[PDB]
């Protein structure tokens, strides 16, 4: 099978991050602008967010012995490319505190979208790889952006030893499972077995170290403890995005993977999971209750629903209703993280000198800032899975799945969880609103994202049929 | 075959011979001729006079970004060592794609060049005035 | 001839070796070698799993690899350059300001 | 006032100052050199570069310099010219250039031999120079004695100065190139000097150290048949010269390697006393065969 | 021991221990032609004292060499200072172990090639890495240094260089290359791979201009300042060897190796081989040595976008014409 | 070629085990080397040629720059070894070993369960894996040469002086 201008009119997002990576290099190279380079990085998201209506109006094809462009690709690239805008965009500003070149962020921000999408539309082993690197690298450069700053260094290091040692299990446990089958294609990942002998200790320890490497991306337990420091350490932008282009770009690959292949009807692979997911959520769940930093604090919020979203893949094979599940709660969370992540980033820029403390005193946000205050309040209430937000939209899916076949560990767990959760969440809420003891347009966009997304998790949250309806649109190969 | 095996064998001996070449002609050196017994024998040359510190310092370089380029570039290298022994073969899509290949090189080599990189040199002359 | 077995198994050993002189090593450098251990060790397995298959495939899995080896070297190079300009000392027990 | 007022010609473990009247000129009057094992350890000390002295502040907060002796004995050192330099990598950050590994005492011999004896030792002062070596002292003891001399003397003596003129350029001309990295056009730079030997062979009877100028005059009267050998030279030079530009001083490289590098301005060559080539490349267009002209240079 | 078989085997051994001794024997009377052709160069003789012509004169130096104090210094490390004249004596001989001097005359067939080629370069660099270290000098250290900086330089684009011959042939293999070139020899399409080539090759064996390492007026002889005996005179030779072995891979790729008109094939190949090692004295004796920021600069700026775009000309140069 | 699969073997895991437990940098990164030039031996013991070819080409380039960023930073003399021995105790390092060997005895007992007919020695020339490379596998190439893109943009940002 060979490549066609049909294949190439549904790889258009691709491309065009692409061609537009290659274009924002040039202009770096032409001349040092900051604005213009910004600028043409909207405008190319922009452009492979637009280009997503040509490839679904394509159809879904089996474009390479890699990738296959169903709706569930496109339903992820369109997440990631949300969260890739959102991250340029509340980057503005904080860059314009930055002293040193302001560049090569937005460079990195794009290549990183380039993974996002190689992920999504990932349905080789090879692809996965190289989207999960492709992920990883921007995330070392941007972590590490202001390598002056004490943490930011040291969360770079800590995230770069990890992700390669993570990076190393995943390739080793590849190599395993291609030792075991003889092919990297996702749908033949235990093809030659049937009658019941789907069990191989080769290809289940191949499986195993992929779930490593892959619960190190997801942040599951016990691949969890990078979190809360990388996100502390780096910068808010960098924090918005590797809470929600990375989360959904790794899980939907793990999703794929474990759909597509046969696998998935392995019990000994759910057992683990299910071990994964329960220790995942009361584990991120119980270690954000004494924390006094909002960035540990929402790393362990990542673990936590992370961990809800395993629980609701765990019950892929038996359900029809998993999959549309986790898109729902997909979204819910990317809207979530995005608002929260952005009202940290317009509350840390400009970045006021690397020496200078970067703490961020919540209290008493309300009284000089309050709108930001209000969609800070209104984003943990979506984080806890509170109604009149998508967050319970997210919970009541995921518990709808968990009944559905009988996992009732995970239900519980998932109640434990939600408890600790309200506790800490609306801590901050009410912490917002206590006693304590900007002038630019880009700053005003920061506040515009973050209102809409405070605004969309409000009305999907009231009216979630239009989020279901979209969702369940994005139907891919059963 | 017979030749392939006759081959292996010929490699084998042309090692085999040359590290033996190698270290009795070492030995021969390191045997033959007297030694020396002086005060200042054991003293690294610099010059006729002493060393202030020693030769083992910490010693800086400019050399660190052209050598991480030079890394990526050689592996850009060896991508472009596996086209090039099958470009009959590949037709012209394998022409388009391995242009697109030297392209972003191109591009990266460019933006290596106009951004300060690849430019090590002292500010004082530079070859200047 | 040779068995698929002992090849995963030699690969598993430079694995295992690469992630003990990672833990046992406190030095970031050492931590490095340490990372390129473990990269060419599966880099290494991957290979075996092509040689037994007849397969390209696992050949091109150890070009993808070896490519990000070089660029991971890289990053943890110029990582540790700013750390020991900015640090002027190459432990990594001392990278433990953020806790909790 | 002074900032370092340290020895320049003499090493630190010197008692005494030579140049003053009670102090003895001769190595005979004083003990003759033995050379011990304590003696060699303090003078080899004693030689040793401190770099606290100067203020060189060895090291930095987050690198260290490191100290380089080049000097001496090496290759582009020309001569007994030792420089201490401290690098960063490879950036030079400041140099301590020492001398005193070539002091010959010639003043206190000038203080110790009479005035036709003191020839040589003038002679000697540049060893590519010669008989541009003799002109000022016989020209200011025929001063001192109240001589002026005859047109042929001023003509034989403005001829050797230009000859050991153009050998000195010769050699300067080739150990440039050889430092730049191109070893060939030296040899026959040698060669020309060969022909300029052979022409200051026939004419003062020794090759590069003539001792040939007087007070007043010259030592000999020239042999017969000079103007042959003279003519050879003229004849062999330019087309040589040529070939020389052509091969080496219009290279690319050379020129990469030389242009713009250790340039200076017009007040940085005043300021430090700079003279001769470097002084008229700044525009100061001072020179002494010109602006104060002796020995008859007003005739060419 | 009387089998067809085993007798093409001794056979070839034999051809490989011929060629072996041949190679080794030319880098040493290709040292005493390169002092003859300096002196020629320069407008003189050289040594033709010490026999007829001096052909005697390697053999004196041979035996200075040996009879010379090996030494090995306190202040270095022994094991890395008496391993860096191995690699610098092996590493280009295994290179020049591929190159077929004849049709059936060659030690091994390999399927790689110009790749063993490369993999023998960069083994070749750690000779003079270890001897800048081990020795323990500042010099030392400065010379190692600068030739790193040029390894990095060169080596960005050998391969690269090598890439269009490589892709005209179709194939890795040596003998697959000296024949597809029966009909025109490669320097005529590969022109600017052939200039690029040139410029890595001198670099490869750190001749002149390239010299950055032992350079005998910046450094004063460099990084084997501290090496003697029979020590540096390994050095010496692994050098020459290089030079025959980059002489020998132009011959290969660019000149059709042993293919010739009227001359017996092997006759072809010894005489461009020396044209080219007369070449290489002739690059010594010419053009000066510039500033190793300069060459690294020329060796990215200019030379690997060049290598680039040859390479892409000659690969639309090859699918135009199938 | 079964035995230089076997020495080649051999020699690789000794190799590693002296380069993880050194305390002299430029010794480990020689030791390094070899167990390089051991798995180039693996590579082209199982027919695959290009592999060990790219093992020596460019990990030889790779470890070059870790040889300079070693006399660069680390070599002091001795104060470099004393400081490394010091780290080093008995309880540091038995610690983990137990954990390693307990993870190799896993993954070996999972290897040991798989079938197999032994690997015949085919050899894999350069022009398969370039025809398979530009073939069904672009897509790799080309993001992956954006990867070395990225990792080149994070090497420039980070390890400038200032
Ligand atoms: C000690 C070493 C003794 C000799 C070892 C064997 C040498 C021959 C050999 O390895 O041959 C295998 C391969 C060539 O095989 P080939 O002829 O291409 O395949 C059959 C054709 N259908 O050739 C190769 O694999 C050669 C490539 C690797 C050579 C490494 C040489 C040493 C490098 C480190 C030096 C220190
Ligand atoms: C078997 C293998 C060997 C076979 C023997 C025959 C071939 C021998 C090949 C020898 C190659 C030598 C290459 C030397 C390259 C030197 C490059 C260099 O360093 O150039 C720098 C120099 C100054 O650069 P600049 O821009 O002024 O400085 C920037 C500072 N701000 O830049 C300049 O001065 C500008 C000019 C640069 C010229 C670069 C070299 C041109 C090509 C090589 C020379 C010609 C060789 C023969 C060619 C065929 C002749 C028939
Ligand atoms: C201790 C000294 C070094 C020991 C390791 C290297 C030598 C090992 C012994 C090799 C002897 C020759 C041999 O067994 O060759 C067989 C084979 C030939 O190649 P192939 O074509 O695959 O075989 C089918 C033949 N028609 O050969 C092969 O397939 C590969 C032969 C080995 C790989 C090439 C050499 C690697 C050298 C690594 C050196 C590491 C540092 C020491
Ligand atoms: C290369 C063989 C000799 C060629 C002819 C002489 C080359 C120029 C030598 C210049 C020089 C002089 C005069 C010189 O006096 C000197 O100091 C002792 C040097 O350093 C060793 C020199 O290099
Ligand atoms: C003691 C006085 C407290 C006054 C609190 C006022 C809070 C105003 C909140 C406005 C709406 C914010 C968004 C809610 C969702
Ligand atoms: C702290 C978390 C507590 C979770 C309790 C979950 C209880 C699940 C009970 C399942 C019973 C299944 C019987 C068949
Ligand atoms: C100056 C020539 C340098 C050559 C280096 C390599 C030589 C290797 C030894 C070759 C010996 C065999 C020569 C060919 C024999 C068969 C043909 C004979 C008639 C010409
Ligand atoms: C100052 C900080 C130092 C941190 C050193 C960390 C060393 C960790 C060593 C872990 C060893 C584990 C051995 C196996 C334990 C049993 C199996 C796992 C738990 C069930």
């Amino acid at each position: 099978m060979t490549i066609t201008p049909q294949n190439l009119i549904a790889l258009l997002p691709l491309l065009i991050v692409g061609l537009t990576v290659v274009v924002v290099m040039l202009s770096i190279a032409w001349r040092r602008n900051h604005f213009l380079n910004a600028t043409l990085s909207v405008i190319g998201l922009n452009a492979a967010l637009v280009s997503l209506w040509f490839v679904g109006q394509a159809g879904a094809m089996d474009v390479t012995p890699l990738m296959r462009v169903d709706g569930f690709a496109m339903l992820y690239t369109g997440l990631v490319l949300l969260a890739s805008l959102a991250t340029c965009t509340f980057a503005y500003p904080w860059l314009e505190g930055y002293n040193d070149n302001k560049d090569e962020f937005y460079l990195l921000v794009l290549i990183a979208a380039l993974g996002g999408i190689l992920l999504a539309n990932a349905n080789h082993l090879a692809s996965l790889f190289l989207g999960i690197e492709l992920i990883s690298l921007p995330l070392f450069g941007l972590v590490g952006y202001a390598f002056r700053q004490k943490r930011s260094l040291e969360a770079s290091i800590k995230y770069t030893i990890l992700s390669a040692a993570a990076s190393s299990f995943l390739l080793f446990g590849m190599a395993l499972v291609y030792a075991q089958s003889g092919d990297l294609s996702f749908v033949a990942l235990g093809k030659n077995l049937g009658d019941g002998m789907l069990n191989e200790p080769l290809l289940l320890a191949g499986f195993g170290l992929m779930i490593v490497g892959l619960g190190f991306k997801l942040s599951l337990v016990p691949f969890h403890l990078w979190t809360p420091d990388v996100y502390q350490g780096a910068p808010a932008p960098v924090s918005t995005f590797l809470a929600t282009a990375s989360k959904i770009a790794i899980f939907g690959v793990v999703m794929r993977l474990f759909l597509y292949a046969p696998v998935g009807d392995s019990e000994a692979i759910r057992v683990v999971l299910a071990i994964i997911a329960f220790a995942s959520i009361i584990f991120g769940n119980l270690m954000a209750l004494s924390q006094t930093n909002i960035k540990r604090l929402l790393g362990y919020s990542s673990i936590s629903h992370l961990g809800y979203l395993l629980v609701a893949l765990i019950a892929l094979q038996t359900g029809e209703m998993s999959m549309e599940a986790v898109g729902v709660y997909l979204a819910g969370y990317l809207f979530s993280s995005l608002g929260a992540f952005g009202v940290v980033s317009l509350m840390s820029s400009p970045y006021r000198g690397p020496d200078a403390d970067s703490l961020f005193s919540y209290r008493g946000l309300f009284w000089h800032r309050p709108i930001l205050a209000a969609v800070m309040t209104v984003m943990m209430l979506s984080l806890a899975g509170i109604p009149m937000t998508l967050g319970f939209i997210g919970k009541f899916y995921v518990l709808a799945v968990g009944v559905q076949a009988h996992l009732w560990w995970l239900v519980g767990a998932v109640v434990v969880g939600s408890a600790i959760g309200l506790y800490y969440y609306l801590r901050v809420a009410v912490s917002l609103y206590l006693h304590a003891p900007p002038s630019n347009w880009q700053y005003s966009a920061g506040g515009i994202v973050v209102l809409i997304s405070a605004l969309l998790v409000l009305v999907l949250g009231v009216w979630p049929q239009p989020l279901i309806s979209i969702v369940r649109l994005a139907m891919p190969l059963m | 075959s017979t030749e392939v095996i006759a081959h292996h064998w010929a490699f084998a001996i042309f090692l085999i011979v040359a590290i033996g070449l190698c270290c009795l002609m070492l030995v021969g050196g390191w045997f033959l001729g007297g030694r020396a017994r002086a005060r200042s024998k054991n003293v690294p040359f610099e010059s006729g006079i002493d060393s202030v510190g020693s030769a083992r310092l910490r010693l800086s370089a400019k050399f660190y970004l052209v050598a991480m380029f030079f890394v990526i570039f050689d592996v850009e290298a060896l991508y472009l060592f596996a086209w090039s022994t099958s470009i009959r073969e590949s037709g012209w899509v394998g022409f388009v794609e391995a242009a697109i290949f030297i392209f972003v090189l191109l591009a990266g080599l460019v933006y290596l060049v106009r951004i300060g990189a690849l430019d090590w040199t002292p500010a004082r002359s530079r070859r200047e005035r | 001839m040779i068995p698929l077995q002992h090849g995963l198994i030699l690969a598993a050993i430079l694995f295992v070796l690469g992630l003990t002189g990672l833990v046992i090593r406190r030095n970031l450098l050492f931590m490095l070698i340490g990372l390129e251990i473990m990269i060419n060790a599966s880099a290494l397995a991957f290979v075996v799993a092509g040689s037994y298959w007849g397969q390209t495939d696992g050949q091109v899995m150890y070009i993808l690899a070896i490519s990000l080896a070089a660029a991971e070297a890289s990053i943890g190079l110029a990582l540790l350059l700013q750390l020991h300009r900015r640090r002027q000392n190459l432990n990594i027990d001392s990278v433990s300001e953020m806790r909790g | 006032g002074h900032p370092n007022l340290r020895r320049i010609m003499m090493p630190q473990t010197w008692k005494g100052h030579p140049l003053r009247k009670d102090y003895p000129a001769r190595a005979t009057e004083f003990s003759p050199f033995e050379l011990t094992k304590a003696k060699q350890d303090l003078e080899m000390e004693a030689l040793t570069f401190k770099p606290e002295e100067w203020g060189m502040k060895r090291g930095t907060e987050n690198e260290d310099f490191m100290f380089l002796n080049l000097g001496p004995n090496h290759p582009s050192a020309h001569g007994a010219f030792r420089i201490v330099l401290q690098l960063d990598g490879e950036e030079i950050v400041d140099c301590v250039p020492d001398i005193g590994y070539h002091h010959r005492g010639a003043e206190k011999m000038g203080e110790r031999q009479s005035w036709h004896s003191y020839i040589p030792y003038t002679d000697r002062i540049e060893y590519l120079g010669g008989c541009v070596n003799e002109m000022p002292y016989v020209l200011a003891v025929e001063k001192l004695a109240g001589i002026t001399v005859p047109d042929r003397v001023n003509v034989i003596r403005v001829m050797l100065s230009e000859l050991f003129r153009i050998n000195s350029h010769l050699l300067y001309i080739s150990t440039f190139i050889q430092d730049v990295g191109a070893m060939t056009p030296v040899f026959f730079a040698f060669t020309d000097r060969q022909k300029i030997y052979d022409l200051v062979e026939a004419i003062t009877g020794f090759r590069m150290h003539p001792a040939w100028f007087r007070i007043g005059g010259v030592a000999h009267d020239l042999p017969r048949g000079w103007d042959r050998l003279l003519r050879e030279f003229l004849d062999w030079m330019p087309k040589r010269l040529a070939s020389y530009e052509k091969a080496a001083l219009q290279n690319t490289i050379l020129k990469g390697r030389s242009q713009g590098v250790a340039a200076y301005g017009a007040k940085e060559a005043l300021e430090w006393g700079t003279t001769g080539a470097g002084l008229r490349a700044t525009g100061i267009d001072f020179d002494v065969r010109k602006a104060r002209p002796y020995s008859g240079y007003e005739n060419f | 021991w009387i089998s067809p078989e085993l007798i093409e085997i001794l056979l070839t051994i034999l051809k490989a221990v011929v060629i072996l001794l041949v190679v080794v024997t030319c880098g040493a009377f290709m040292s005493f032609g390169e002092r003859r052709l300096l002196g020629l160069f320069q407008n003189r003789y050289g040594p033709n004292r010490v026999g007829w012509g001096g052909s005697l004169q390697l053999v004196a130096d041979m035996i200075k060499m040996f009879f010379k104090e090996d030494w090995i210094p306190k202040f270095s490390d022994r094991v890395i200072f008496t391993l860096a004249p191995m690699i610098a004596f092996t590493s280009l001989l295994l290179a020049f172990a591929i190159v077929p001097v004849s049709p059936g005359w060659v030690v091994a067939d390999l399927n790689i090639g110009i790749l063993f080629f490369l993999m023998m370069a960069g083994l070749a660099v750690y000779a003079v890495l270890f001897a800048g270290w081990s020795s323990n000098n500042k010099y030392s250290l400065l010379g190692a240094m600068r030739a790193s900086a040029q390894t990095l330089s060169y080596e960005v684009f050998l391969g690269l260089s090598l890439m269009g011959v490589v892709a005209q042939a179709g194939s890795f293999n040596m003998t697959d290359i000296v024949n597809s070139q029966a009909h025109v020899w490669n320097v005529i399409p590969q022109f600017f791979g052939f200039i690029t080539f040139a410029i890595a090759g001198v670099a490869v064996c750190h001749r002149h201009p390239f010299d950055q390492p032992e350079a005998e007026q910046e450094l004063a002889d460099g990084y084997h300042i501290e090496y003697s005996g029979m020590k540096f005179g390994l050095f010496f030779v692994g050098e020459y060897i290089g030079i025959v072995t980059i002489s020998a891979l132009m011959v290969t790729l660019f000149f059709g190796g042993w293919q010739g008109p009227l001359l017996p094939p092997f006759i072809w190949f010894a005489l461009k081989t020396a044209f080219f090692m007369m070449m290489f004295i002739l690059i010594r004796a010419s053009l000066p040595r510039p500033r190793y920021d300069q060459v690294m600069s020329f060796g990215w700026k200019i030379c690997l976008p060049l290598t680039l775009i040859n390479l892409l000309v000659t690969a639309a140069v090859i699918l135009w014409q199938a | 070629m079964e035995f230089a699969f076997y020495i080649c073997g051999l020699i690789a895991i000794l190799a590693t085990l002296r380069v993880i437990t050194h305390t002299n940098p430029v010794h480990a990164l020689l030791y390094l080397i070899i167990s390089l030039l051991a798995i180039s031996g693996v590579f082209f013991s199982l027919g695959a040629y290009f592999a060990g070819a790219l093992e020596i080409i460019v990990y030889a380039g790779a470890i070059m720059v870790l040889f300079v960023f070693v006399v660069m930073m680390l070599n002091l003399g001795g104060s470099e070894i004393e400081q490394e021995r010091q780290w080093l105790k008995p309880q540091v390092w038995i610690g983990p070993a137990i954990l390693s060997a307990i993870m190799l005895v896993v993954i070996v007992y999972a290897i040991l369960g798989v079938n197999d007919q032994g690997i015949d020695g085919t050899p894999i020339s350069a022009k398969a894996v370039g025809i398979t490379l530009f073939g069904p596998y672009v897509l790799a190439v080309e993001l992956a040469s954006m990867l070395l893109l990225a990792g080149l943009v994070v090497a420039f940002h980070v390890g400038r002086e200032e």
